[PDB]
RNA sequence: CAUGUUGGAACAAUGUAGGUAAGGGAAGUCGGCAAGCCGGAUCCGUAACUUCGGGAUAAGGAUUGGCUCUAAGGGCUGGCAG
RNA sequence: CGCUACUACCGAUUGGAUGGUUUAGUGAGGCCCUCGGAUCGGCCCCGCCGGGGUGCCCUGGCGGAGCGCUGA
RNA sequence: UAAAGUUGCUGCAGUUAAAAAGCUCGUAGUUGGAUCUUGGGAGCGGCCGUCCCCUGCUCGGCGCCGGCCCGAAGCGUUUACUUUGAAAAAAUUAGAGUGUUCAAAGCAGGCCGCCUGGAUACCGCAGCUAGGAAUAAUGGAAUAGGACCGCGGUUCUAUUUUGUUG
RNA sequence: UACCUGGUUGAUCCUGCCAGUAGCAUAUGCUUGUCUCAAAGAUUAAGCCAUGCAUGUCUAAGUACGCACGGCCGGUACAGUGAAACUGCGAAUGGCUCAUUAAAUCAGUUAUGGUUCCUUUGGUCGCUCGACUUGGAUAACUGUGGUAAUUCUAGAGCUAAUACAUGCCGACGGGCGCUGACCCCCUUCGCGGGGGGGAUGCGUGCAUUUAUCAGUGGUGACUCUAGAUAACCUCGGGCCGAUCGCACGCCCGGCGGCGACGACCCAUUCGAACGUCUGCCCUAUCAACUUUCGAUGGUAGUCGCCGUGCCUACCAUGGUGACCACGGGUGACGGGGAAUCAGGGUUCGAUUCCGGAGAGGGAGCCUGAGAAACGGCUACCACAUCCAAGGAAGGCAGCAGGCGCGCAAAUU
């Protein structure tokens, strides 16, 4: 389950140890018209960098890639096609910033291959300076 | 000296960065305060800006708030017992935020007689002869002994706070930073907190 | 770059100020005030070259210092003061005044009125704050905390205060057909109306500013000022009458000016 | 077992076998001969060349004491407890 | 093959000279912490004397300590 | 730098002038078949050009006698492409504007107090904003986990209410 | 203005290059009547440098007895100017140069809800229920003292303060919370029981700490802003005005009109810094790179102005690349621009505007709101002027001027 790390993973807001005679879980909306799931609300994991439960506001650029990989923990590597217009020779070519974004883990069954969407921040770690804001699942999987 | 700067070091890639401007004074460092447990001796440290940052060196004073009630009264700071950062920061016992400290339970012992008037621990057959806490235990006014009949049947104990109380000894926590500010404030662990902090001692045990 | 800037080169300087390259070669990196180096026209180049009181260094700096120029109920006596928008600014000897207008080019309004329009200003909040102690408090356009409002006064509103006291009279609450002002760009001051409110959370919220002869147009919620309700302004206009006039029209009434005029 | 077929008293030369040497450092000499240095283990790091096997303990560095803890590495009996 | 004229090439020389990055060793100088305590001022009980409430005292020209206590 | 179409995007060349791997296989890369909204309905133009249309309903009016529609509104595969709009230092440059008497400059001055200048386009890409949906992507139902209707059920539980009290 | 001509052949048609042609911008050659704007030690050496100055500065507004001058009405002090001193504020602006630096710098672009900011401006400056104005030294002044001095330097005797420091009247009379002598009413038999006063013991502003409890204004969006409660407070503690200029009444120690400053504080402005997105020259004779000595994440901190492997701790094993990563190179500061230009392009930008970087080379730091500053300092490494040979002093890539360099660039 959960709490088997060194130091006391809780939300920084509610409380959990009052006299009496399933622990009150904090959340937030995010702005742009963006939706917390069942699965955050619901379940009793613990964890600060999420815009939803945790600490970070979502500000600045909203942008969109595709998973590539999820190898690291609570962060996803993301993939961003696009084409650079060269003015000598009127004709594209395929470049990609492969930017590393924090999973947002109310997000339960993400595959790679699966549209995300970005928001910029203020960075949570070295690279990482953007969350998970949906996720569609793969085209089919039916078993 | 001792810098803040995110160019001294590698890219994503892993190709080096190569420095193209000698260290900036705002990208900056300072040692660890690495504040003991002694007497109030505190250096100021002037900071960017222009302000005060207090360096706690040894510091032994600080609020903490019993989280159940929210009771909030400056305590003796006595024992490093736990730290989750790093097991060797207990030993040379440095307050940092999140050490589990241990303080006295004598000024909330106080309250909670002050308050519901109910004495805990004290070994089955122990009175007090002096008496100063048995008239605080009985001895009241006709009907506002019935205050304390409204406040009895929900003033019950916490599972493991009787065993706590009883010695005079509360693991509290630090919420402030005594390296930035020179306060050693915080909160007394309750409930699953309780049964967290203790689970990573007794386990230690056997 | 270890330290503020304290020259300003005359080439580097804005052109809105309508400055040449040849005969200045700074510019006033301002003593400051409640509005921006760019979305300000200081006091010196309002005074010394838009009406010309002054000339030189010397000329300018024998106006201020006497206390004379009547700041929206305070005199301050800084050449380089920055004057922008919903201020008031007097002038006590030569018997002249002035309300601070954006005009429909990229320049302000320079336009001359009596003391009893300068006796009101349409102090726009930027945010609205709480105090210490459950007291309501503001933020404005000229960065202003005179507080107890009205309730029905939110961000994108403008607060009508009397200058003598610093209290609410009325206000303009946001309505789409209340006379407009867009503080931004080249728009800067179309003299119009909201024609239409549509979202933009997180992005930047879409008015359509219609100008009095239907023009269809928008920018963000942003710099889109309100100077009253439907046709009436609360404030007298400067020239132009809010019609943002095209590089075609500039040859046909200007010439016509040197037809029957001469 | 009684110091190797003898003992006692002296502690000169020159020997035989050990050592130690300020500053220098092979200037000694046929010749670095004799002596010296290096030496173990852990942990780094390892070239030219090559019959790709090697070279290789190449070379060249770092730690080592005592005492006191901590973690990790197992049986057994009827994801456990003893 | 043979003269002539430059031009690069290979080549013993454990060739030479240079910039830049770097492990290893000894490590200037600051800063920080820990003591330090040279000095420099205090506070007290009393000694020599005072002026008034009353040999007990509140303010004092002037010496000496347990450095008792306290600080830059 | 142009001439240089002798670096070739527009715009070269490879039978013999320099050049096609000896030959196929092959992965990224590059490029990839046709195919999914059609014509008439409704007024005018001088038989036919143009216009107007054939997407979903919590707030409000020319209203109105449980209710008929229309405007503000949260919300309607995504991407490229294209148009507009927002914003986008001057200087230089092109030049509206104006006689440095010429020129390059310059926001000058002009009429016997007043009037007027100090704009505008461009600012590859990239971002933002609102249309268009052709062109090329890229999806949706296949041991149907199917769009659309009100039901049988199973819990948390808005508040309109059980005379005030529980 | 969208262009061509000569040259291999005995003559030919061609591929093809070399050569003309025209600008342009560094030198150089020879020649130089008028006047106008006007480049200039960029290229080689960010090589070395002989005096000086550009950063300090004096007013009706902390502050003033220099006898330094000089006015007269003096004993209710301080006339009115002007110098060091310093509370404080400036030397971090500029000016110069292009060495490093290849997603750097930088450009457009949004961000700070991640922060800092004297000045400048909004402001709040009896809210707390417990002084008619105070400390005891210091500065300049001043005398005596040496040491070659160099902007080198002790002791004595005086002493001012928006310093160095302590702080009290008033507001003030309660309200705001508990433990509560005590009383007003009693229903039922006494106990069980339902509601208001009231002595009094305590605690009670503004920033920093947690937590409890509902959620009063606000943004697209709070752990914003709050309400309040337990109340918590760095001798190296936030403020709670020990301030000034000139007017000044009613009055015999009280009232008030207009300036002044600085902080706790929030809200600006000038900014700064870290960030987002997209963009750069050559190179495969650079194909893998980075990583229990930080690599890419987590989580707790550490520290920093704050966001971050920024730095530690114990974990996970990542990140990047055939869309060229990484490595190497650049006679690479980037851009705004420049030259040429049918259309496309190509070369150039050290140079006056902007952004960054550096002050011989590196490195560490004081001060200040703001330098990792060199017209500050401390070293080490190189260069180099004094020396009385003990020991001092120094930075032109600021402006001239040398020296060296060179094809190449002015008047101390």
């Amino acid at each position: 389950d959960i709490q088997t790390e060194r130091a006391y993973q809780k939300q920084p807001t509610i409380f959990q140890n009052k006299k009496r005679v399933k622990l009150p879980r904090y959340y937030k909306n995010i702005g742009l018209g963006f939706k917390t799931p069942k699965e955050a609300i619901e379940g009793t994991y613990i964890d600060k960098k999420c815009p939803f439960t945790g600490n970070v506001s979502i500000r600045g650029r909203i942008l969109s890639g595709v998973v590539t990989k999820m190898k690291m923990q609570r962060t996803i590597v993301i993939r961003r096609d696009y084409l650079h217009y060269i003015r000598k020779y009127n004709r594209f070519e395929k470049r990609h910033k492969n930017m590393s974004v924090h999973l947002s883990p109310c997000f339960r069954d993400v595959q790679i291959g699966d549209i995300v969407t970005v928001g910029e921040c203020r960075p949570l770690s070295k690279t990482v300076r953007f969350n998970v804001l949906k996720v569609t699942k793969a085209a089919g999987t039916k078993k | 000296g001792i810098s803040r700067d995110n160019w001294h070091k590698r890219r994503k890639t892993g190709g080096k960065r190569k420095p193209y401007h000698k260290k900036r004074k705002y990208e900056l460092g300072r040692p660890a305060a690495n504040t003991k447990i002694g007497p109030r001796r505190i250096h100021t440290v002037r900071v960017r800006g222009g302000n005060k940052k207090y360096r706690a060196l040894r510091l032994d004073v600080g609020n903490f708030s019993w989280g159940s009630e929210c009771c909030t009264r400056k305590t003796r700071i006595i024992d490093v017992v736990y730290n989750a950062s790093n097991n060797e920061l207990v030993r040379t016992k440095t307050l940092v935020k999140n050490c589990i400290v241990l303080i006295d339970s004598t000024p909330y012992r106080q309250w909670y007689e002050s308050h519901y008037a109910l004495p805990l621990g004290r070994k089955k057959g122990a009175k007090l002869t002096p008496e100063e806490e048995e008239i605080l235990n009985k001895k009241r006014s006709k009907k506002i002994q019935k205050k304390y009949d409204e406040r009895k049947k929900n003033a019950k104990i916490s599972s493991l706070l009787e065993e706590q109380f009883q010695q005079g000894k509360l693991l509290a926590c630090i919420a402030s930073r005594p390296g930035q500010c020179g306060r050693a404030d915080g909160y007394v662990l309750e409930g699953k907190e309780l049964e967290f902090y203790l689970r990573k001692i007794k386990a230690r045990k056997g | 770059a270890r330290g503020p800037k304290k020259h300003l080169k005359r080439v580097a300087a804005p052109k809105h100020w309508m400055l040449d390259k040849l005969t200045s070669v700074f510019a006033p990196r301002p003593s400051t005030g409640p509005h921006k180096l760019r979305e300000c026209l200081p006091l010196i180049i309002f005074l010394r070259n838009k009406l010309k009181y002054a000339l030189t260094g010397d000329e300018v700096k024998k106006i201020c210092m006497q206390r004379f120029i009547k700041i929206d109920g305070k005199v301050r006596a800084d050449i380089t003061y920055p004057a922008g928008f919903m201020d008031v600014i007097s002038i006590d000897k030569t018997g002249e005044n002035f309300r601070l207008i954006y005009d429909t080019k990229g320049r302000f309004a320079v336009h001359r009125i009596t003391p009893e329009e300068a006796k009101y200003k349409l102090c726009k909040v930027r945010k609205i704050f709480v105090g210490t102690k459950g007291i309501p408090h503001l933020v404005t356009h000229d960065a202003r905390t005179i507080r107890y409002p009205d309730p029905l006064i939110k961000m994108n509103d403008t607060i009508q205060i009397d200058l003598e006291t610093g209290k609410i009279t009325d206000f303009i609450k946001f309505d789409t057909g209340n006379l407009c002002m867009v503080t931004g760009g080249a728009n800067l001051g179309r003299i119009g109306v909201i024609t239409n409110r549509e979202r933009h959370p997180g992005s930047f919220d879409v008015v359509h500013v219609k100008d009095a002869n239907g023009n269809s147009f928008a920018t963000r919620l942003s710099n889109i000022f309100v100077i009253g309700k439907g046709n009436k302004p609360w404030i007298s206009l400067p020239r132009g009458k809010g019609i943002r006039l095209t590089i075609a029209e500039e040859r046909d009434k200007r010439l016509a000016a040197k037809q029957s005029s001469g």
